[PDB]
């Protein structure tokens, strides 16, 4: 039961429009993207009661984004983030 | 239309909002929160795409295997970092 | 020069397979089905079904190396007793040459292969009866096995028509155990495989989950052994309307 | 027909149609085959024919596979606005081949060209034009900053600062306004030519100003605090992967 499966596939053909994937290999990338969604939401946690905030919001994915999230991967990251909720807002 | 779309995202904000929900991270989770995280957990698996295609692409290959995610994350210093190997 | 007993053949390449020698099963097909005599024989289904399982397998195993569609076709339900254009006359079974199964891509060749276990299997009846209950059962085992290589092949249209085919056959049945858990898995999977095309719209997608929904559900009730399992089915459903719904508003 | 006859402004509204609509070959197609139908001598074509080719050109690249602290167009010429005797009469078939997001930039230097040309008379550029010429600035910017031309980017994110700042005070261009000073940032971000000195001051100004703004309570303010989060952990990237 692969929650993101379906989206990576099209994501590929996004970026690949001539290049296939095995089920096997979705498999393994389902599995990061589980992996990275739950050290996010846990930082996220983790942050939330820190500031003594019960609510998780778009900040506190973004703080948790640039400790989880190597160097520039992160830089992106957060940009992509700014970007899908300024789109999202509009 | 869905939020995805309203967001310019192909992952799913509505699935990702739920599984934040059932996770229980915190006593609310605001409406932000997914289509932040649905954008970063996208943008990551287009990276990783991107590289596995080109390594596929670079083994003369029109399909993409697990041996080809494992080079495409190698050889990224970030990737590499971020899910080890 | 030698002589061949298919059944006894059957079993060792069935036999294969089960110890996953995928290799060693499709081989035992191959040289079994092109030293048979060229002409006056229809060989036995099985060495069809079995060399696609076994050329399929050993694509999948060996990639996974480390270190349009009809919306009427979906929005029915009744049995499809109808011409099945899709078995083909025996004058296009492959006689010779069952070498090149291992050539190039190997789920484009196990689905000819498994088109010719459906062409011998489904092979009209001498007097006009239709055919037997084993016969149906097998065809439909063998729709669903398209389906699921067309998924990993990304023909995901044909993948859903091909299980939409199997549950027409199994639907054909007599009714029995075996036979309500390959439809409740037909239905599921035909299910599953929606969410790889987009030209399905909300609608049809949306009445096709509440029926699997409604049937899974109703087979919830009669308490099936397999209870795990069918609750898995009936929450990804469950997740699969929610998200459809979500387009909504 | 017989000598197709081109009414630009319908050509123009079924070109946003097909825009709108996420068929970006069509649309462009359809500014490439309008442009080179119409006649070549005597006519200066509808501005907005070169901005949606633009966008759809960009879109299929995407889709498929020093400071100007004070830009000022008011008091200082526009050295980027070329003369409409370099204005392409045919050919725009080309813009389909090569460097797709340089295809897009020189349609989009071009619709600068026509909502830029001085008038005969002294009389200034209305607030439209000016309004326009910021949208296509901006538009330029985002393919630039796509494109990883950052400075370029910058340059013209600070351009489109310059033309919007010369409009009468309105919601619209207070919008437009941060929209700029927000972009700006985003691009700045990415500059390593730029001290980090120079960054900071830059951040700090654009972080005031959203600040100010929220406090007036706006439509947008989700959005609004977006920008604001970026700009605060870039400030404190800065501020702390410097002197630490």
């Amino acid at each position: 039961k692969e929650t993101y499966s379906s989206y990576i596939y099209k994501v590929l053909k996004q970026t690949h429009p001539d290049t296939g994937i095995s089920q096997k290999s979705m498999s393994i990338l389902n599995s990061f993207v589980n992996d990275i969604f739950e050290r996010i939401a846990t930082e996220a946690s983790k942050l939330a009661a820190y500031n003594k905030k019960s609510t998780i919001s778009a900040r506190e994915i973004q703080t948790a984004v640039r400790l989880i999230l190597p160097g520039e991967l992160a830089k992106h990251a957060v940009s992509e983030g700014t970007r899908a909720v300024t789109k999202y807002s509009s | 239309q869905s939020r995805s779309a309203k967001a310019g995202l192909t992952f799913p904000v509505g699935r990702v909002h739920r599984l934040l929900r059932r996770g229980n991270y915190a006593q609310r989770i605001g409406s932000g929160a997914p289509v932040y995280l649905t954008a970063v957990l996208e943008y990551l698996a287009a990276e990783i795409l991107e590289l596995a295609g080109n390594a596929a692409r670079d083994n003369k290959k029109t399909r993409i295997i697990p041996r080809h995610l494992q080079l495409a994350i190698r050889n990224d210093d970030e990737l590499n970092k971020l899910l080890g190997n | 020069k030698v002589q061949i007993d298919m059944e006894r053949q059957v079993q060792i390449a069935k036999d294969l397979l089960a110890q996953k020698k995928f290799l060693e099963a499709a081989k035992r097909c191959q040289q079994t089905l092109d030293s048979l005599p060229k002409d006056g024989l229809l060989p036995d289904p099985e060495l069809f079904t079995i060399f696609a399982q076994a050329v399929y397998n050993m694509e999948v195993q060996n990639s996974g190396n480390l270190f349009r569609l009809a919306l009427h076709e979906l929005a029915n339900f009744s049995p499809a007793n109808e011409h099945d254009d899709e078995i083909e006359d025996v004058s296009q079974l492959r006689k010779s040459g069952f070498h090149i199964y291992f050539e190039n891509d190997l789920y484009e060749n196990a689905l000819d292969l498994l088109a010719q276990a459906l062409m011998l299997l489904g092979r009209p009846t001498a007097d006009g009866q239709s055919l037997t209950e084993n016969s149906r059962l097998r065809i439909g085992d063998v729709y669903i096995l398209m389906g699921d290589i067309e998924r990993e092949a990304e023909m995901f249209s044909r993948a859903i028509h091909h299980y939409l085919k199997a549950l027409g056959y199994y639907k054909t049945l007599k009714p029995a155990e075996q036979v309500t858990e390959k439809v409740i898995q037909a239905e599921f999977l035909v299910c599953d495989a929606l969410r790889w095309v987009d030209q399905v719209p909300a609608k049809d997608k949306l009445k096709r989950f509440k029926h699997a929904k409604a049937l899974l559900e109703k087979h919830m009730t009669t308490r099936p052994k397999d209870s795990e399992l069918q609750q898995a089915r009936l929450a990804q459903i469950q997740d699969d309307i929610d998200e459809v719904q979500e387009n909504q508003q």
